[PDB]
RNA sequence: UUACCGAAUCUUUGAACGCAAACGGCGCAUGGGAGAAAUCCCCGUGCAUGCCAUAUUUCUCAGUGUCG
RNA sequence: UGGUUGGCGUAGCAAAGAUCUAACGGAACGUUGGAUACUGGAGCGGGGAAGGAUUUCGUGCCAACGGCACUCGUACACGAGUUGUUCGGAUACUGAGCACAACGUUACACCGUUUUUAGGAAAAGGGGCAACAGAGAACCUGGGAUUAUAUUCCAAAAAGAAAUUGCAUG
RNA sequence: ACUGCUUGGGAGUGCAGUGUCAAGCUGGCAGGUAUGUGUCUGCCAAAGUUAAAUACAGAGUAGGAAGACCGAUAGCGAACAAGUA
RNA sequence: CAGACCUGAGUGUGGCAGGACUACCCGCCGAACUUAAGCAUAUUACUAAGCGGAGGAAAAGAAAACAACCGUGAUUCUCUCAGUCAGCGGCGAGCGAAGAGGGAUCCAACUCGUUGCCGAAUCGGUUCUUAUAGGAACUUGAGUUGUGGCAAUGGUGCAGGAAUGGUGAAA
C-alpha cells in the first residue's frame, strides 16, 4: 500500500516556515532551516547550487539600505552642515 | 510651510494633534480626498519637528569634548569601512626619520634639455 | 483547526486579502497590460501550506 | 574561613552603570477607523457598543483610554478581536453614562 | 509633477544581540505616558557573547604565587 | 516543441438499494407541502486534533468549474462574519529529548560533552527550550443573542448568579 | 633521517609530520646528479610594509561605447506582475 | 601584616568581532567521471565540491635572485623562451617549466628586531590654545621584563582648476 493508501498515511509537516528565509524549509523536529540553516549565524550558501545561490543573493530583495549607501558612496557622503 | 518652522515645539505639537484629530476624521468618513493632504501635513510636522531635536542635540553635544559621547544615530555614518580605517590623521604619518629623510630631499621638480 | 500563530493568521491574512480581482479601472490606463489577476489562488488548488 | 567545598567567586563592588515624539502609539493609531457593517450597527443602537478596527497591536485597556481620549467616552468593556484578515476590531461597549448612539452620531456615523 | 540629493522617516524581524519563539510571548533596570482606585497599561533607552583598551578624580577584589 | 488528427460521438459516465407528486420559481433544476424510502447512535448524526485557511454567512450569480443538468453549489462576484479575568495556549511544570554558554576537538565548528581544570550567587552544581491528549488550569446557566460567534455576546432589575488575581479601602 | 603530499625538479621542487637539530674564529645559503674535499661566483634566510603595470573565467555600484550576435520554440530561465505561476 | 608585585577575576567605560558578498583573489581541503583503447602509478588536477578569509583587486615584492656574461639586479604582467634534441612519466597516455631577450609598470622603494650611542626623550589620558596638532602644560596611568630618538604638522582663510552636472546654435 506505498501509493496513494500511503499518501493518507501522512499527516504532519516536517517544516513550518522560517523565521529567516520564509520558507517552509524549517525543520521543526530539528529546530533548524534545510534552506537558510537557521538557526546558524551564517546562511546557508553552496557552490554546487548557483541556480539557489542567485536565487537568493542580494539585490534579489529591497536592498532597503543599500540602495542608500551606495547613492552615498557615489556622491562622496555629500552633506549639510 | 515656512511658516511651519517658525512654530515652537509645543506650537507645532498642538498644530500637529489636531492634523491627527482630523485626519482620523477623514477616515470615518472614508468607511461610508484631503486625506493625503492632511497625511502629509502631518509628516511634515514630524519632519519640522524631528529636525529641531537632532538640531539641539547636535548643539548639546557640539565641541570637542563631548563629540566622543555623541549618540551615534547623529555621529557622521559613512560607510562601516571609511570609519574603521586610518583617518589621514593617523595614515599620512610617517617615522622621524621618513620625516627628515623627505625634507632632505624634497622631490625637486626638473626638465631636461 | 482553531490553532494558529498569529504569524500564520497574518499570512493567511495577508493571501486571503491578496486573492482579489483586479480593480476594473486599472485596466482602463494607458498602456495596460494586466487583465486577469494570473495569482488567483483557490483553497481547493494551490495550497498556502502554512 | 572558606567554608564550602569549592570556591565561589567574591562580591566585588559593581559600579550603578531623536524622534521629537518618542512615543510612537497614540490615541490616533490605537483607533483607526468605526465599522459601519450591521452587524455593529446592531450594536450601536442595541448594545450601546462602538465598533472599531483598532491597531492590531494595540491592546485592550489601550483601546478603552484611546476611546476615552478621541471620543470622550468611557468603555465598560472592550472585547477586541483580530479579522481574519488581519485587522484587529474592538467591539468598545460604552457605560451606561454614555449613550453609544449619541455618541457614533456625533462621530459622523 | 518629474528629476536628482544633503535633512530626516525607516514597522516585525534578520549577524540579531535582554530571554525565548509554529508565542506577534516574556523580562530586569532606567525615563516618560495615560490612568487610576497603587495595581494594571502603553512607550523610549539600555541589558547577548568574545575580545582589546581603560578605571585617567586610577573601580572593587581573589591566590597556603613573591615578598614585606 | 506547439497545434491537429483517426479511432469516436466511440469505450464508457453500471460499487453504496429511490424517488414520486402538486404548487411555485425560472427564459427553462431549485423551494414548500405531501408521499416514499434510506442512514440506523462504530450513522451520508453532533463536536475536536492534524490538515486545510474563507471553504463560513447573506445577497447575486451561474461565463468558466461542479465528467449529465442546474434556477442550485465548497464555483463566481459583492458585502459581511470569529467578541473571553475564568475556554485552549502562553505568562508559569516537567518528560523522552534538544542545545546556547563554556570548554574541548577539528586545516575549519556547520562536532562533542551538556555543564565548564570550574571564581557561572548581583540582592554547591551556568542559561534555555521541549506536551493545545501528560502535570497545571478562577464560570455557570438562561436568553426573544446573529444571515454568520458565543461557557466569549446580554446592561443597571447587567437574565443573572459566581469564582478568582492584583492593588487599595474601611 | 623517516614519512606523506607536491613539483618538469629528475640520489628531492616546495611543503608537512615526527625524530634530530646547526653555524656566524676558514660563517651561512644558492650555484638543477648523490658523497667527501678544494677553488670561485651571487647572495645573506628564519621580522615587517609597499603603488603601478595584472585578475574579474556565473560579483556588485554608477554610468558609458559597441556588435558582420539572437530576433519571441531564437537570445538569459525570464522582451510580459520572472526566479514569477 | 598593611600593603607591594605577579597571576587572575568582577563590574563600569570606550571600542571592535561575528553576518552579507565571494566573478576575481589568498589559505587549507580535496574527489571522481574521463584518458591511458583494460587498470592500480599516471591523467583528469595540485581541478570540482567542501572550509576559512580579503580587497577594489588581491597575492607578490626590494634578493640567502639569476647567471657563469662585455655580466644582469624587487615583484606582477606580457611576448617570447617553449609543447621545448630541458625535464617528469606504467619514460606509456601524457605532463612540462626557468634564466636570458623585447615590452608594460616603474621620478619605488622602506620599516623593525639586532648592533652601537643615548635612556622615557615614549605612549595613554586630562587641559589648552578657534586643534582626540607630530604643539603646550599636566598626569603613575602604561612603560625600562624597553617606548623612543640617532648611525650603521595641525587650525584657520581665500581663491582658481579639473570634474561632474545646468544652460545653449543652422536650415
Ligand atoms: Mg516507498
Ligand atoms: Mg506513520
Ligand atoms: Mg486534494
Ligand atoms: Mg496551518
Ligand atoms: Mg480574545
Ligand atoms: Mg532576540
Ligand atoms: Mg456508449
Ligand atoms: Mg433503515
Ligand atoms: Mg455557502
Ligand atoms: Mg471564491
Ligand atoms: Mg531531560
Ligand atoms: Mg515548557
Ligand atoms: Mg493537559
Ligand atoms: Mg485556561
Ligand atoms: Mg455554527
Ligand atoms: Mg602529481
Ligand atoms: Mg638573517
Ligand atoms: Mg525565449
Ligand atoms: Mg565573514
Ligand atoms: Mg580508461
Ligand atoms: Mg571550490
Ligand atoms: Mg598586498
Ligand atoms: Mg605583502
Ligand atoms: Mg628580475
Ligand atoms: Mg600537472
Ligand atoms: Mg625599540
Ligand atoms: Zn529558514
Amino acid at each position: 500500500t506505498k501509493g496513494t493508501t500511503s499518501m493518507g498515511q501522512r499527516h504532519g509537516r516536517t517544516h513550518i516556515l522560517c523565521r529567516r528565509c520564509g520558507r517552509n524549509a524549517y525543520h521543526v523536529q530539528w529546530e533548524r532551516c534545510a534552506a537558510c540553516a537557521y538557526p546558524r549565524a551564517s546562511r546557508r550558501r553552496y557552490n554546487w547550487s548557483v541556480k539557489a545561490i542567485k536565487r537568493r543573493r542580494t539585490g534579489t530583495g529591497r536592498m532597503r539600505y543599500l540602495k542608500e549607501v551606495n547613492r552615498r558612496i557615489k556622491n562622496h557622503f555629500k552633506t549639510s552642515l | 510651510i515656512r511658516d511651519l518652522r517658525d512654530k515652537s515645539k509645543d506650537e507645532l505639537l498642538k498644530q500637529l494633534m489636531e492634523f491627527k484629530k482630523e485626519l482620523s476624521q477623514l477616515r470615518v468618513a472614508q468607511q461610508l480626498g484631503r486625506i493625503r493632504l492632511i497625511r502629509k501635513s502631518i509628516a511634515r510636522i514630524l519632519t519640522v519637528l524631528n529636525r529641531n531635536q537632532r538640531e539641539s542635540l547636535r548643539k548639546v553635544y557640539a565641541g570637542r569634548r563631548l563629540r566622543l559621547a555623541m549618540p551615534k544615530a547623529l555621529r557622521p555614518k559613512l560607510t562601516r569601512r571609511r570609519r574603521l580605517a586610518l583617518k589621514d590623521n593617523e595614515k599620512n604619518r610617517k617615522t622621524r626619520r621618513q620625516l627628515r629623510m623627505a625634507r632632505k630631499f624634497p622631490r625637486r621638480v626638473y626638465a631636461v634639455k | 483547526g482553531r490553532f494558529k500563530p498569529l504569524a500564520i493568521k497574518k499570512k493567511y491574512a495577508k493571501k486571503l486579502k491578496q486573492n482579489r480581482p483586479v480593480p476594473y479601472w486599472i485596466r482602463l490606463r494607458t498602456g495596460n497590460r494586466i487583465k486577469w489577476n494570473e495569482k488567483r489562488r483557490h483553497w481547493r488548488r494551490t495550497k498556502l501550506h502554512y | 574561613a572558606y567554608t564550602r567545598p569549592q570556591f565561589r567567586r567574591p562580591h566585588t563592588y559593581r559600579r550603578p552603570s531623536m524622534s521629537a515624539i518618542s512615543n510612537k502609539w497614540d490615541a490616533f493609531r490605537v483607533i483607526r477607523y468605526p465599522l459601519t457593517t450591521d452587524k455593529a450597527m446592531k450594536k450601536i443602537e442595541e448594545n450601546n457598543t462602538l465598533t472599531f478596527i483598532v491597531d492590531s497591536n494595540a491592546n485592550k485597556t489601550e483601546i478603552k483610554k484611546a476611546m476615552r481620549k478621541l471620543y470622550q467616552v468611557k468603555a465598560v468593556k472592550v472585547n477586541t478581536l483580530i479579522r481574519p484578515d488581519g485587522l484587529k476590531k474592538a467591539y468598545i461597549r460604552l457605560s451606561a453614562s454614555y449613550d453609544a448612539l449619541e455618541t457614533a452620531n456625533k462621530m459622523g456615523l
